[PDB]
């Protein structure tokens, strides 16, 4: 698995340089729209692989409102997959609501883990 | 582990979500089986077609080229090229 | 509490106890169709345990009959079990002439135990713990079961021992110098 | 139980239905119907 | 407590069948496992009824099979089952691997499970191959011969291991007898491996087509996914009947009905269909040792897959490029299977080499590269 | 947690082998269980190596065994292991029943375990008998014939069940082939029953020679009762080697080395020694149906034992009369076994009838009456 | 298993009659002496089959001092059986100390269970 | 159940009991094995002998009488008595 630290490292490596930014970012939005997760009510961070101690810590340190909203969105996605139907365009998650809410907590978890690893090998 | 038993499945604290449902014996079974199995199945196939068609088109084009070349090789006109290989 | 979602369209039109009755009907029909299919499959598989066509064909095999010394006991191999074909002389027939309504676990006589005294057919397998009896050790003059010391009469009747019945007579028919099973 | 007995009902029903439809669809081909010609 | 929980035996049966908290969003693909288990029963069941009539002697193996077909009451049914059911066992196993490859069922929490999966696969192939050798037809005998000759390529022990396999100096009576014994046996080792598979599944549960955690909405199994298991089982049995009763020899090869004769090699040697892909890989590599190593790698690289898959998101259902890569891989695998049965000819040697190259490149390049690219694309798009 | 607890499979191995809380006061008798498992492995292991050379055809069975003995490299060793190891399997199983009878291992908390025990016993007997039928010596063939003839005594289905058992009209090729198949199989069903036995043991743990609760003082298994199991295992293997390598045919019957001939019965028909007691019971009852019913009861009544034993105190170790009753029962069981191999003669028919009478009377009279009497005697003594 | 209530019923049926008492009671003491449990430190009530709901309740309702004494006697018995040795006659449980301490609680548990069964079938 | 794992084996509240022991490496192995295996083994056999001897004596007496009678029957002087049975 790739760490959010490394994913964000690469993403900021690309975003800083105008040529790669202009080429990719339109392709990034196009890929995220064709991904089809937004049509099921899921934000991107709902898709993240929860089954890891870092990620488990990240969810365990979410605020109350974000935690409950995530629970409801995951349940809605499960129900939609269960009934083989999608949210109408008006009810789907819009690009501006895919706000990367969980990334900061995962980054903090990885920062803690990386400092612990570095200091254990001081 | 990441999945306990029913009492504690590892789901985060869940709250404010109300789940309504109706009983069977009181719901129309196969409510939209006929119309859905056509329209929704067509919709799903439309969404997922390209992912199966582009790889299939590529692989089957390669296979067709190889098969036609092999058939051509073993003919009275393909004898020379077969010898050269 | 609050306003429930409207299920009007999802609601069934059929009676409260009727739809569950129909559900019972189809669930039981599925169960019994599955039982019938399982019965068919299990019967088909177990039918393999039964005698294959080869074994059935091999059985009911005629035996090369013909002239043989009187009183001599020939041996055959019909259906695996030994067959003690004996051409008992008239002396054996006369001895069997003595009727026995008592002191015999199964009163019988050559009237039913043999079609003709010149050709006597009787399976050699004993009754209790089926074994090949000795053709001359019988206490009654016929076959003897060495395993338990049982004595088989010249007519095949069980005279003494742990015999549960009398010497079984195969279903072999007789013909002109031939055995027709 | 009644499962054992009931299975007989369905097994016999399907068995007789098929063993009555088959010798009607194929009556012109089976042995028992053709043997007369060669006797 | 209810009897289905108080009793330890019924407690186990409950934990696995009646109350297993399956996720509510699993497709019909998750039913394949049950079918595989069902097939494992059928293979065993019919299998146990064939050994009751099969005679493993080389001079009796083929005649004994024909005795089963012609003389035993339902022997034709038992043989056609045991064979087409093996073919269907591998159909369902390939579908179960394809599902686990499409959805990230091999990722972190279930890596252990995945490993047993692979082992099962490997073991199964052996069993199937070994069982096929029992028929001792032309293709049976010559498949055994080719396999042992290829295994003769081990650097130093190769010259010595083969006689231990053959039990002699060529595929003969000892080889067929040991194949029969190990073939009767290894299915029970596979049953134990399946029990281990189910334990590794129960520890962390099953995944979802969406990939996200199912803990938020999980359903029991007795009223749900047992009656879905019945749909899948009855569809399986219906197709299995369409094969067993109608055109039962479609999947097999006609040459297998010619009794084995070492003095005449048949025109072409092909395994039974489900092993064709790997066979193709074996022929794509010229070196015999290279070929066997490459083949066993083609099977084992599934183990590397969970680590080469650098995807933050489990599964392909929400990934554009990875779905294309997966379907391209599946169609190349079918192409390898096709090339397995085709003669080594001018275009096909190069096509098979390229197909094997891409088959391994999938795991060791495409999955990591595509997964990393899609992680970056996801993050950039949302921002 | 330690790897031996976190991992699922290592967690199971820990629960059953490393950390299982055994009572500290258990004798060497509690090691017999382990031996049985070891024996179950041997019977399987050596067994699998005999199916690699055994040809189940009737005209090749005995000759195939002789080929194993004389031609296969270590074939003599494997055959002697497989035979004397079945004999030792039954020795250890009789000791494991005798222990469970002496100490109240069958009482309230462990009845299910006891029940599985009985089933295992039943199943094993079948297996062993079936394995014997594979040698197809004189005694092999005629034992098969006698068993089938007696089973033909079922009121109505008897005449129809036996041809299914034979696969023909007498013990012949189909019978031996199906016996080989079922004999190869049923050992794995027995392994499953053994796993069920182990789960039913683990749910409540094992008893004590003192009978009182062990929870007050229990010990882990890895340092303790593993090196006790090693002592017992090496004693077992030392005696097993004394038998296998020196006088290997002591337990077997010489007539089994005469190839089976349906047309000439041997002077006396006797099972392998471990089935003699029940055989004796079978001949004690005159009626064939009565004989079979009494024979099967002679085993199944162990199920009735946990309820007829009305003792408030588990076990015999602290009970005077119950110990006399148990030793009398054991010696009568040995007497039945001895009578099994003796001919039906003047004193022995009556002695066998009396021995069977007391064998059943133990369970249905002596155990309840003695247990109740001893309960009363205990209470009166302390007051 | 014989309910302790039935055992006491039989014991008082015998004890009440002077002839049966004079006959059995000497044999009762002799049998409890030959039983051999006293030389291992166990009182009679230690031998009782603990694995029953009635017996388990009776143990659960023992006084603290009796409970600890029972625990130590059971532990001593286990150690003696473990080391294959017996207590010296001076240390063995004398007949007077085999005092039937647990029977009253067992009888109370049996009474409660029998009343519950009787009323459940009223 | 009636036996839990190590934390709670189902033992009653146990208290006031002190257990002492010494390391195996600090203790003499097989101290009195020679003397124990003789004297204590003889003591155990003495205690348990009668329970195995009285049943054994009874059963072996029955077996010996039966065997001797059987031997007597199959002899020239036992012929008549064998015939009567
Ligand atoms: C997953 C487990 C198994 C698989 C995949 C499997 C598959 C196969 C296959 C494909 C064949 C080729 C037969 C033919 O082409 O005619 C075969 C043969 C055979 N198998 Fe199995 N098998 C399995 C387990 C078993 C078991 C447990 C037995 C127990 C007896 C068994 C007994 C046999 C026998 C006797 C044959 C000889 C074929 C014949 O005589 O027609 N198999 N097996
Ligand atoms: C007899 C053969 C097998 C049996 C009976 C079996 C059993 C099962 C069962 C019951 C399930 C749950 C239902 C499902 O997820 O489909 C499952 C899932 C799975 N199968 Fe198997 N399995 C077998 C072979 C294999 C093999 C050979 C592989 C891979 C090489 C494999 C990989 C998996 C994985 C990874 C899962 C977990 C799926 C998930 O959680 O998404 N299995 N298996
Ligand atoms: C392959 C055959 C068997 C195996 C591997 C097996 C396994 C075991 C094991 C591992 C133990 C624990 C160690 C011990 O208590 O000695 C045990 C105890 C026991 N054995 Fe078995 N067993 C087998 C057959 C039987 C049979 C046939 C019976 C009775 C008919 C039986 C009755 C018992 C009982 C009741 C216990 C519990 C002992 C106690 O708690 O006091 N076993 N067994
Ligand atoms: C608890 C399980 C088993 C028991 C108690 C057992 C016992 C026996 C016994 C007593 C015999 C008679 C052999 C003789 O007297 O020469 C026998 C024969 C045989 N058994 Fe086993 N067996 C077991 C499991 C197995 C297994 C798993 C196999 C696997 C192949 C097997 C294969 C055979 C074979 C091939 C024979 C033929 C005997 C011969 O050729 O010498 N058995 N068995
Ligand atoms: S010989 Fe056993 S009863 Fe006839």
């Amino acid at each position: 698995v790739q760490s959010m630290t490394s994913v964000v490292k690469a993403a900021n490596f690309i975003l800083a340089r105008p040529t790669l930014s202009k080429i990719i970012t339109p392709l990034a939005q196009k890929f995220t729209a064709y991904a089809g997760y937004r049509e099921m009510g899921l934000k991107f961070n709902d898709l993240l692989l929860e089954e890891t101690p870092i990620m488990q810590t990240a969810i365990k340190r979410l605020p109350s409102e974000l935690n409950y909203s995530r629970n409801f969105r995951i349940l809605t996605a499960h129900q939609l997959a269960l009934s083989h139907q999608l949210l109408p365009a008006e009810k789907a998650v819009k690009p501006e609501e895919d706000d990367n809410y969980l990334i900061p907590y995962i980054l903090e978890a990885e920062k803690e883990a990386f400092e612990k690893a570095e200091l254990d090998n001081i | 582990t990441y999945m306990g038993w029913w009492g504690s499945l590892g789901s985060p604290k869940q709250k404010y979500i109300t789940q309504y449902t109706i009983s069977p014996y009181a719901a129309k079974p196969l409510k939209g089986a006929a119309y859905n199995a056509v329209f929704n199945t067509f919709r799903r196939t439309k969404n997922q077609f390209l992912y199966v068609a582009i790889p299939f088109v590529v692989v089957w084009s390669i296979w067709t080229r190889a098969r036609d070349y092999n058939e051509y090789l073993y003919t009275k006109e393909g004898r020379e090229e077969l010898e050269r290989v | 509490n609050y306003q429930q979602p409207d299920y009007s369209s999802y609601l069934n039109n059929k009676s409260g106890q009727g739809s569950r009755n129909f559900t019972y009907f189809m669930v039981g029909s599925m169960g019994l169709l599955s039982a019938a299919g399982a019965k068919s499959t299990v019967e088909a598989f177990l039918s393999s345990f039964a005698a294959s066509a080869d074994v059935l064909a091999m059985a009911k095999v005629e035996v090369k009959l013909g002239a043989i010394p009187e009183g001599k006991n020939v041996i055959i191999k019909w259906q695996g079990k030994p067959v003690f074909i004996r051409h008992r002389t008239a002396d054996e027939i006369e001895e069997a002439n003595q009727v026995d309504i008592k002191t015999l676990r199964d009163p019988q006589n050559d009237a039913d135990r043999v079609k003709k005294p010149e050709w006597l057919i009787m399976l050699g397998i004993c009754t209790h713990l089926g074994c090949v009896p000795i053709g001359e050790a019988g206490d009654f003059g016929g076959w003897f079961c060495p395993c338990h010391g049982s004595h088989y009469d010249i007519s095949g009747r069980i005279r003494k021992g742990p015999a549960p019945l009398n010497l079984e007579i195969p279903e072999y028919d007789f013909t002109d110098d031939e055995t027709l099973l | 139980a009644t499962i054992f007995g009931g299975a007989f009902a369905f097994q016999g029903f399907f068995d007789v239905a098929v063993n009555k439809w088959w010798e009607e669809h194929n009556k012109a081909k089976l042995w028992k119907n053709v043997k007369g010609k060669f006797l | 407590m209810p009897t289905r929980k108080s009793n330890t035996y019924l407690s186990l049966v409950n934990s696995y069948l009646i109350d297993s908290p399956q996720p509510s969003s699993i497709n019909y693909w998750w039913n394949l496992g049950s079918l595989l288990g069902l097939c494992l029963v059928i293979q065993i069941a019919s299998g146990v009824f064939l050994a009751m009539h099969y005679s493993s002697n080389i001079e009796l193996a083929f005649d004994s099979v024909e005795h089963i077909m012609r003389d035993v009451n339902a022997g034709w049914l038992i043989r056609y089952i045991h064979a087409n059911g093996a073919s269907f066992f591998f159909i369902c196993m390939y579908l179960h691997i394809g599902k686990a490859l499409y959805y990230g069922s091999y990722k972190q929490p279930r890596v252990m499970l995945w490993v047993i999966g692979v082992v099962i696969f490997i073991l199964t192939m052996a069993i199937a191959f070994m069982g096929y050798c029992l028929v001792y037809g032309q293709m049976s005998h010559w498949g055994a011969t080719v396999i042992t000759n290829l295994l003769s390529a081990i650097p130093f022990i190769g010259n010595d291991i083969v006689p231990f396999i053959w039990g002699g100096f060529s595929v003969s009576n000892p080889t067929i007898q040991r194949f029969f014994a190990l073939h009767f046996l290894l299915p029970f080792i596979l049953a134990a491996l399946v029990c281990m598979h189910l334990m590794a599944l129960h520890v962390h549960g099953s995944s979802n087509p969406v990939g996200i955690t199912g803990n938020i909405d999980r359903l029991p199994m007795h009223p749900y996914f047992i009656f879905k298991d019945l749909i899948t089982v009855f569809v399986f049995l219906l197709i299995f009947s369409l094969f067993v009763f109608y055109s039962p020899n479609t999947l097999g090869h006609p040459d297998n009905y010619i009794p084995g004769n070492p003095m005449v090699t048949p025109p072409s040697i092909v395994p039974e269909w489900y092993l064709l892909p790997f066979y193709a890989i074996l022929r794509s590599i010229p070196d015999k040792l290279g070929g066997v190593i490459a083949m066993f790698g083609a099977i084992l690289i599934l183990l590397s897959l969970p680590y080469t898959d650098r995807s933050i998101i489990r599964g392909n259902s929400f990934k554009v490029l990875s779905k294309l890569a997966f379907y391209l891989f599946v169609f190349n695998f079918i192409l390898l299977g096709n090339l397995g049965q085709l003669h080594v000819e001018v275009p096909y040697i190069q096509l098979g080499q390229f197909a094997t190259a891409y088959y391994f490149a999938h795991y060791i390049i495409v999955v990591p590269v595509i997964s990393t690219l899609e992680n970056i694309l996801y993050y950039i798009g949302t921002q």
